[PDB]
RNA sequence: UUCACUUAUCGAAUGAAGAGACCAAUGGGUUUAGCGUAGUCUGGCUAUGCACCGUCUAGGUU
RNA sequence: AAUUACCGAAUCUUUGAACGCAAACGGCGCAUGGGAGAAGCUCGUGUCAUCCCCGUGCAUGCCAUAUUCUCAGUGUCGA
RNA sequence: UUACCGCGUUGUUCGGAGCGGGGGCUCAAGAUUGAAAAAUGCAUUGUGAGUUCUGCGCUAAAGCAAAAACCUGGGGU
RNA sequence: CACGAGUUGUUCGGAAACUGAGCACAACGUUAUAUCGUUUUGUUAGGAAAGUGAAGGAACUGAAAAGGGGCAACAGAGAACCUGGGAUUAUAUUCCAAAAAGAAAUUGCAUGUGGG
């Protein structure tokens, strides 16, 4: 047969991401001297919407600590920040929505977002449209904290991690229907080629796993197996259970 | 109209004047590799052959030493010839040098302990020790050298003195075998290396006050 | 060598020899009274050409395709003692270059091309 | 096999832009081993164990 | 000799390994030596700014070298 | 100085964070007077309709490319 | 089919001289094999990639400036000129001659005037 369609976009050829009009990489601010040992003090100058991205971006702008001159930075926005806002960042910051302080100084139970992984990573947690975090605990002894990210697991960070107080903006984002193909079309012609999708079965035998036959049907177990080669891997990867769940939901991950 | 105008240097406030970088800076390739090699050589167990080079002579005695060599160095160019149209020295090289050591003509042999290739003398001493001949190992290849009229020596042998310098020979001998050839049962047990940093050495220190 | 102010280290200032001039490689012997002729090749006689002499002051030359105005306002002067004031310049669709070269009204275009011989 | 170490190795950040100590050892020395005490070793002196000395010095604030 | 044959002296446009930088461009440079220039300046000359033309050198890598060229290193020493 | 009323558009609005009246400063687009220009071209000077550049200032889970080149200021020189 | 002719620019289009989706020289790595890979999310390369302002006592000399060189749009950015002609057999915002039929705009370098 030939090459199946999810092994061809590993290529990455016509299936990369729409990125001409997108403003850069959004982060936090560099873990240096100045906020390890004090804070810095920015002032927020505008809100602005991103192609491909839900949330919105807000560009702070700081005093260089060396030089004469300004550095501008570009944050996911919480919610509730304002242009002409001041922003205060380091280990001296008071706790205010926007301000960014390390999760020992954060007190427990509160709600936070663009949490760092590691220290100096700039922010990879609660980056979504209305996502945060809740701390849970603190720990003196081994200079950890807990978290519940936003899909319920827990996760021990170091207590030297950043995070910033707030919620991300743009929630309630996929509570509207979109109603037409047209909206979809638009939606995706922003992030990337990958709509609209065809099915399996409706394919061929030389094509997919699933096509082909006389009806339109799947002739074997749609579960596979977790050591499957690419190529074989297509259906419910893994799957520990199937059906419609009667009873709790419990968390999906490793 | 004179008065002061004092900055002030604190985390926001004025912009700081120019601060020395040097320990924090991205140096070229090779020089940051020619000093992770000393830290890696500290660090590290060396057994006792190699750490035989790490203990060398005195500076006073050295400098004695390479006093002797220089008032017995080799004839230059320019002398050989104004000669030979009508004396005694060191025996420089390290052909010319094993071989006075194998027979029992040196009477002293000066031992860099910095050569590159360390393969080129690392049996010296244990050889001097299998004769008796007394020998001891100083600082500089390079000093060395300067005091043959070379770039750089890897060993020198003494094989005859005049009578001017006789007592001083026969006292330097006795004060190198204070130091090499009476040492030999510690020199061939004592092994080296396992030094910790200054920052470790500190941690530790803390550690146990805070422990205790 | 003392102190850098700088996070990263970049080649120092060393003193540069400038290069020598070199003997020539050229052996040949060129004349420089010689330029103008290969500049200028001949005189054209057709009825537009005719009819510009007449009424415009203006001669019309094929010249070497590589030169230029300037280089054709020289060797105009040098090669026949008058003055031009124009030159307009046009590559041929069989690959020659013609020139139109209009005189100084101090000069007659009739006289010089009797002296030419047209 | 469980505990500790850091220099191999692995990960991250940065335009390699401010690590640690000075608050003193279970630390280092004949080119920061100088000097005692007690054993052991070959006459120039070492080794082991303990004691003192040098390296070793500043300062916001209370 | 506008004859032939052979060869020792020469000439040898634009390219191409193509190598100053480029290229569906007869394009654009840096250093150095020349040429022409009834602009101006001066006593028909001499001189000449901007513009124009011509010769030579200028790729990367590696080897050797510097009457003994200029440097860099919390590498090893020694003043 | 405005008493929740007043201003304004074909149209979804503005006002003690300054409506309206008097007098002014400025910007954009036009008009007019003249030089060009009659020395040229060929053998008048008024209304109504249509069309551009312009102005009316700036669908959406879709929200309006970048750089050279240039302009103004803050400082020192 | 034969012979003879015809395309004129300081300002028009391009280049000189922008960046885009993108390409891939150097450097490095990989491969028995470079005819392979990375090379714009500020951005080469274990990585020493800056070559000249002001100077002072006519050229030389060297302080301060992280992030190598280049290409890719004749519909994007950029771009100083307009009419009349009785001026061709065929070209013209390109030709016309001292009453330039004429009227302008702009670039470089010099010279006088005024101001400074
Ligand atoms: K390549
Ligand atoms: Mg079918
Ligand atoms: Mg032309
Ligand atoms: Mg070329
Ligand atoms: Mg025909
Ligand atoms: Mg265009
Ligand atoms: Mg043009
Ligand atoms: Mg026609
Ligand atoms: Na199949
Ligand atoms: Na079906
Ligand atoms: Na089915
Ligand atoms: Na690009
Ligand atoms: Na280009």
């Amino acid at each position: 047969g030939k090459t199946v369609l999810s092994c061809r976009k590993g290529n990455g050829s016509v299936y990369q991401v729409h990125g001409h009009k997108r403003l850069g990489p959004a982060k936090l601010r560099i873990l240096d001297y100045a906020e390890r040992h004090g804070y810095m003090r920015g002032v927020v100058k505008s809100i602005e919407h991103e192609a491909g991205r839900g949330a919105a971006l807000a560009r702070v702008e700081f005093r260089h600590p060396y030089k004469f001159r300004r550095v501008k930075e570009l944050m996911v926005a919480p919610e509730g920040m304002f242009t002409g806002q001041s922003v205060f960042c380091g280990q001296k910051a008071p706790l205010a929505i926007g301000n960014v302080l390390p999760l020992g100084q954060i007190t427990e139970g509160c709600i936070v977002c663009n949490v760092e992984a590691k220290p100096g990573d700039r922010g990879t947690l609660a980056r979504a449209s209305g996502d945060y975090c809740i701390i849970i605990s603190h720990n003196h002894e081994t200079g950890r904290t807990r978290l519940k990210l936003p899909s319920g697991q827990k996760k021990s960070v170091p207590s030297t991690s950043r995070a910033m107080i707030g919620i991300i903006s743009g929630g309630g984002r996929i509570e509207k229907p979109v109603l037409k193909a047209g909206n979809s079309f638009y939606r995706f012609r922003g992030k990337r080629n990958c709509w609209p999708k065809v099915r399996g079965v409706a394919r061929n035998p030389v094509e997919h796993p699933h096509g082909g036959g006389n009806h339109q049907h799947i002739g074997h177990p749609s579960t596979v197996s977790r050591h499957s080669p690419p190529g074989q891997k297509v259906g419910l990867i893994a799957a520990r259970r199937t059906g419609r769940i009667r009873g709790g939901k419990a968390v999906k991950g490793a | 109209h004179f008065a002061a105008r004092p900055k002030n240097f604190g985390i926001g406030q004025d912009v700081p004047y120019a601060r020395d970088l040097s320990r924090f800076m991205r140096w070229p390739t090779f020089v940051t590799m020619q000093r992770k090699k000393r830290v890696l050589q500290r660090r590290l167990k060396v057994p006792p052959a190699l750490n035989q080079f790490t203990k060398v002579l005195d500076r006073a005695s050295r400098n004695e030493a390479l006093k002797l060599i220089k008032k017995y160095a080799p004839e230059t160019r320019k002398a050989r010839r104004e000669r030979l149209q009508k004396p005694l020295a060191v025996v420089t090289g390290l052909q010319e040098v094993t071989r006075a050591i194998e027979k029992k003509q040196a009477r002293m042999v000066v031992i860099a302990n910095n050569v590159d290739p360390v393969e080129l003398v690392l049996w010296m001493p244990n050889l001097c020790r299998a004769n008796k001949i007394p020998y001891a190992i100083v600082k500089d290849m390079a000093r060395l050298g300067d005091a043959i009229g070379r770039k750089t020596a890897t060993c020198v042998a003494l094989t005859d003195v005049n009578a001017e310098d006789e007592a001083t020979l026969k006292n330097l001998i006795r004060s190198v075998n204070a130091r090499f050839l009476s040492r030999s049962d510690v020199i061939r047990r004592q092994w080296g290396g396992l030094q910790l940093s200054l920052r470790s050495r500190a941690e530790l220190r803390k550690k146990h006050a805070r422990n205790a | 060598r003392k102190s850098y102010t700088r996070p990263q280290f970049r080649r120092p200032h060393t003193y540069r020899k400038p290069a020598m001039a070199k003997p020539s490689n050229r052996v040949t012997v060129e004349s420089k009274d010689i330029a103008a002729f290969n500049v200028i090749r001949y005189p054209l006689t057709t009825d537009k050409a005719m009819k510009k002499i007449e009424e415009n002051n203006t001669l019309t030359f094929i010249v070497d395709s590589r030169a230029n105005k300037t280089e054709i306002k020289k060797a105009m002067r040098k090669l026949y003692q008058v003055k031009a004031v124009k030159v307009n310049t046009l590559i041929r669709p069989d690959g020659l270059k013609k020139a139109y070269i209009r005189l100084s009204a101090a000069h007659d275009a009739l006289d010089t091309a009797n002296k030419i011989g047209l």
